[PDB]
């Protein structure tokens, strides 16, 4: 809260580090854009039947 | 009999603070007097508002 707030430099580097990550996981292929939203995801379209 | 009251005016609000001061002038009384501390901020910013 201390004013004026001062951010640490390393943070940006950690951010870039996270955003550049591309891995395989339970949600399928995991990759991010510059803003941090998910990219190249696969959403299985499913229907409920009798069985 | 001093009453401290804070205030928050979004940057770019002029006539509002004007009407605030005019209100301070008109409703001033011998019994008690409001002592405003005004803080201009980015109202859309949650951090700024919290701080
Ligand atoms: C991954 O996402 C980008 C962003 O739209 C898209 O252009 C690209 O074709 C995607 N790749 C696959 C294999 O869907």
């Amino acid at each position: 809260l201390a004013n004026p707030a001062v951010p640490w430099g390393q943070g940006v580097e950690i951010e870039r580090a996270l955003k550049q990550v591309q891995v395989e996981g339970l949600s399928g292929n995991i990759k991010f854009d510059q803003n941090g939203k998910r990219i190249n995801y696969t959403i299985n379209i499913m229907e409920l039947k009798t069985n | 009999n001093s009453i401290q009251i804070g205030g928050l005016f979004p940057r770019g609000a002029d006539q509002e603070y004007s009407a605030f001061r005019v209100g301070m002038v008109q409703f001033s009384t011998s019994e008690f007097r409001l002592t405003p501390h005004i803080d201009n901020l980015e109202v859309a910013n949650s951090f700024a508002v919290t701080n």
